[PDB]
């Protein structure tokens, strides 16, 4: 007669390096009010939220961990947003026996399961950036590549990846290259090298660097494919820079064609999901919840993986039900969620939503080219499945891609 | 009789390696702490040092940490942190429970870092500290051009780094830069091939036996060649796949190891009316079958730090202690100065803080036919350097020159 009320601990990140908490607080309330509302997903249970703002601080969060974990309520599950919050939380939650998932961490290194043993995540790995590379250079032939890093755990732990995934595929990586803060060194020893494929991984200001030099040694051209990130701001190479000698014209020749790899976050198809709304609806939904625009609001973009967070947990106690007995000093009922969120596959705001081994969720990506100044959406890859849709709107100097050496 | 409580966190067990460093330095704490509570130099109060089993994990340590704070007394400032990642986590979130750190075995460079560290003070230098003691080598041996062979491995190229700016705006330029993994032999061929001759070594103790050994195939020993490496190996590391032990011996005669000292050599009266020599002679007997360590005396300077800090902190009160919960951002102000004013002689030398980081003394050791002899030591408050008269050689007329 009484539906027992079940407690998500969670994180968010208002402020700092991602401040994704923005737009994925309003996003999981939303989901806790659309999953408490449908009799046939915990008719028996009522799932309560308590949060803090963690500001994307490992510091910080420590305090909020304590608060969460040695407080009335007992929580169920940890719900952590940035990756160095989740290394901290994945690794302690073990001694409390928590399943730990996060709406918003793209860390590689998340992916060790010794390490991170009760860990899911709605996020995809920045690894999945890779089947989508190995993938492209398949369709257009290439064995040889080139990769340039700025040095940061995250760029380090893709391109191992990225070692291991060329490998399978019988593709070698020709030269490796990095840099700290400034990247005059290993753009001339790529022009030094004739390197010809070249994948890039650095944030959007080294960016702006990266591709000053890379106009300089005239690294850009009929010759010149260059692979990057596709989450930095719309015309990251146009925004002025004091630190950058090129213009906005110079800058804009050397990114001309470029290739981007992107994790699909929103379902573009206008199809219903397990919720019932459509993509566009869930983003009307969202934005009528937030105080500021959604220009303005961090981890807007992020914001359906922190709605289908709620709905996997959601599915995942629904597929097991005793979760009034949970304690911090046994792994029985632990065990059983582990089980179910493992097995989990339904239909979010963001898509198809399924982990792999490692808790990580496998989605789709969204292939760009750089065309007279502006992105267009040259493709889609699904890495699961090897479903490669392809657009005929790909364009290159001459009427084809490069080769990757002398020829 | 108030208690002042103090959350003591290292690593115990039995089960975890770095057990033995929490075991070393317990009589010299629990002789410290005695002496401080006979004195009555906390009165009306007394010492409360509680332990917590960190057992040198993340998350275990973690939990001790959270379980001080739930169930344990109104600690007023945390003492240890052993192992380097369970200090990060532990001294990254002081501020949120107001509490001031001081470490006695933690000795990584990132830990300096005051923008995420703020409340981590230490008494130990940290593995950074070797760095402006090999620079006043080099100028007094008029060592102008080095190389550098460092393992990749963040241990020593968190070294390697800070070298960098250490000789910068100095007389002293690096020829040389080479980094290995797994083998340092394309590395010590590269060195030879640009003509080093004083190296600075950053690896370990398995590395440095194959340094050696691709040392000696290369002729980079003798008369022209001078290797300053790491001073913390196990005694006998060498005797521990296509060199001869002699070979090795031979590449290994005149390395200067360097490495922070462990007690001072001066015969003078410390805080405790005992000399460093008296403390070690009290160390050895209440240690009885527990095998020592060398950070006991940075725990016993680590101890009185503690008893002053407290001292000075009780004085500010007075000059306008219970009340304090992990709440009072004040208190924990008023530590966080009081121990930025430590200035007292100690067993280890004399224990003064510069933003945190001990200011302290860097030993000097070389490799004389079967060990590691001192040959100097460095005195970073001072910026000087003392070299034993008759102890430091080489097999030349003269020291190598590095060119
Ligand atoms: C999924 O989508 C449809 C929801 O469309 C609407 O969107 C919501 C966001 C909200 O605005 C809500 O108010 C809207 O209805 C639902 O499909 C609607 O389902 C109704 C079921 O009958 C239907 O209505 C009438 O249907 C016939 C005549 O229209 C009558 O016999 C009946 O009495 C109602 O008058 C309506 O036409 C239909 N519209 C569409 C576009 O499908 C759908 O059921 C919902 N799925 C669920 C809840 O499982
Ligand atoms: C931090 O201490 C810094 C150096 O202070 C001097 O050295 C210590 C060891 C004592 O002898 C002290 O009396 C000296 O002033 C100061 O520069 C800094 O301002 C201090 N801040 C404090 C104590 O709050
Ligand atoms: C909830 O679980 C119950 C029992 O397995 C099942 O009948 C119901 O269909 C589930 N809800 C969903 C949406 O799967
Ligand atoms: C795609 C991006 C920007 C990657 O970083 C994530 C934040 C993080 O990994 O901490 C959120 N989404």
């Amino acid at each position: 007669s009484e539906r027992r009320a079940v407690y998500i601990g969670a994180l968010f990140p208002m402020s700092g390096g991602w401040p994704g908490g923005q737009a994925c607080q309003p996003a999981v309330e939303m989901a806790l009010e659309d999953v408490n509302s449908r009799r046939d997903i915990l008719p028996d249970y009522e799932l309560k939220l308590i949060h803090h703002d963690s500001k994307c601080d490992p510091g910080q969060a420590t305090k909020y961990l304590y608060e969460l974990l040695y407080n009335d309520p007992i929580k169920i599950i940890l719900m952590p947003g940035c990756s160095s919050v989740s290394t901290l939380v994945a690794e302690a939650a073990r001694m409390w026996n928590l399943i730990v998932l996060s709406y918003g961490s793209s860390s590689p290194a998340l992916s060790n399961r010794q390490r991170f043993p009760t860990f899911f995540r709605t996020h995809p790995s920045a690894t999945l950036h890779n089947p989508t590379r190995v993938k492209l250079f398949e369709k257009w032939g290439w064995k040889k590549i080139a990769t340039i890093q700025q040095t940061t755990e995250v760029f380090t732990s893709t391109l191992d990846d990225l070692e291991e995934r060329v490998k399978e595929a019988g593709i070698e990586i020709t030269f490796r290259q990095s840099f700290f803060s400034d990247p005059a060194v290993p753009v001339k020893n790529l022009k030094r090298q004739d390197a010809r494929i070249i994948v890039g991984l650095f944030y959007e200001t080294e960016a702006r660097k990266v591709f000053c030099e890379v106009y300089k040694e005239r690294l850009f051209g009929k010759k010149y494919v260059w692979f990057l990130i596709g989450w930095y701001a719309d015309n990251w190479f146009k925004i002025y820079d004091p630190s950058i000698n090129c213009t906005v014209d110079e800058m804009t020749e050397a990114v001309e064609g470029h290739i981007t790899t992107e994790i699909v976050m929103l379902n573009p198809a206008n199809t219903r999901s397990i919720s019932n709304m459509t993509s566009q609806e869930f983003v009307e939904k969202l934005t009528k919840r937030l105080k500021r625009h959604p220009e303005e609001t961090g981890g807007f973009q992020e914001a359906p993986l922190a709605y289908d967070a709620i709905w996997a947990l959601a599915l995942a106690l629904n597929k097991t039900s005793r979760l009034e007995d949970f304690n911090y000093n046994n792994q029985t009922i632990t065990d059983q969620i582990y089980r179910a969120m493992n097995s989990s596959s339904f239909e979010g705001v963001s898509g198809h939503v399924v982990f792999d081994a490692s808790g990580s969720r496998m989605a789709w990506t969204l292939i760009e080219q750089l065309q007279g100044g502006s992105y267009k959406k040259i493709g889609y890859y699904d890495s699961t499945k090897d479903d490669l849709s392809w657009s005929k709107t790909d364009k290159w100097i001459g009427g084809s891609p490069p080769a990757d050496d002398y020829k | 009789s108030p208690p002042l409580s103090i959350m003591g966190l290292m690593p115990l067990t039995k089960e975890v390696a770095k057990g033995s460093i929490g075991r070393g330095v317990l009589p010299a704490v629990e002789l410290a702490i005695e002496q401080i509570r006979n004195e009555s130099l906390l009165r009306p109060y007394f010492l409360d040092l509680r332990l917590y089993d960190t057992e040198c994990d993340n998350a275990k340590g973690l939990k001790a940490f959270y379980d001080a704070i739930k169930y344990g007394p109104n600690h007023l400032m945390v003492f240890g942190g052993v192992c380097p990642s369970v200090t990060s986590i532990i001294a990254e979130s002081l501020q949120g429970w107001n509490l001031v750190q001081l470490s006695f075995a933690a000795t990584t460079p990132v830990l300096a870092d005051k923008k995420k560290y703020p409340y981590f003070f230490r008494t130990v230098p940290s593995d950074n500290a070797v760095n402006p003691a090999i620079l006043k080598l080099l100028k007094h041996y008029q060592w102008k051009r080095v190389g550098t062979l460092t393992q990749d491995v963040q241990r020593f190229s968190e070294v390697r780094n800070d070298l960098t700016g250490v000789l910068y705006g100095e007389d002293i330029e690096i020829s040389d830069t080479e980094s290995f993994s797994n083998d340092p032999c394309t590395s010590v061929k590269k060195l030879k091939g640009n003509d080093v001759r004083i190296i600075l070594g950053q690896f370990d103790q398995n590395m440095a036996a194959k340094v050696f050994c691709c040392a000696y195939e290369e002729n980079m020993y003798g008369s022209k060649y001078q290797w300053i490496i790491p001073g913390w190996y196990e005694p006998s590391w060498w005797e521990q796949s296509r060199c001869l032990r002699k070979n090795l011996l031979a590449a290994m005669e005149g390395y200067i190891g360097v490495d922070f000292e462990p007690l001072s050599s001066k015969q003078i009266k410390t805080i405790s009316g005992k000399t460093p020599q008296q403390y070690e002679r009290e160390y050895n007997n209440k240690r009885s079958g527990v095998g020592p360590s060398k950070f006991h005396g940075y725990a016993y300077d680590g101890i009185w730090v503690i008893a002053k800090t407290l001292q000075r902190a009780m004085e500010t009160l007075h000059a306008s202690i219970q009340d304090f919960n992990y709440t009072d951002h004040t208190l924990g102000r008023i530590i966080l100065n009081a121990m930025n004013e430590t200035n007292f002689f100690g067993v280890t030398g004399q224990v003064v803080f510069r933003n945190g980081e001990r200011m302290g003394t860097i030993k000097f050791t070389q490799f004389q036919d079967s060990r590691e002899v001192k040959v100097g030591e460095y005195n970073a408050v001072a910026d000087t350097l003392e070299i034993i008269n008759d102890t430091i050689r080489f097999q030349g007329s003269e020291p190598p020159k590095d060119d």
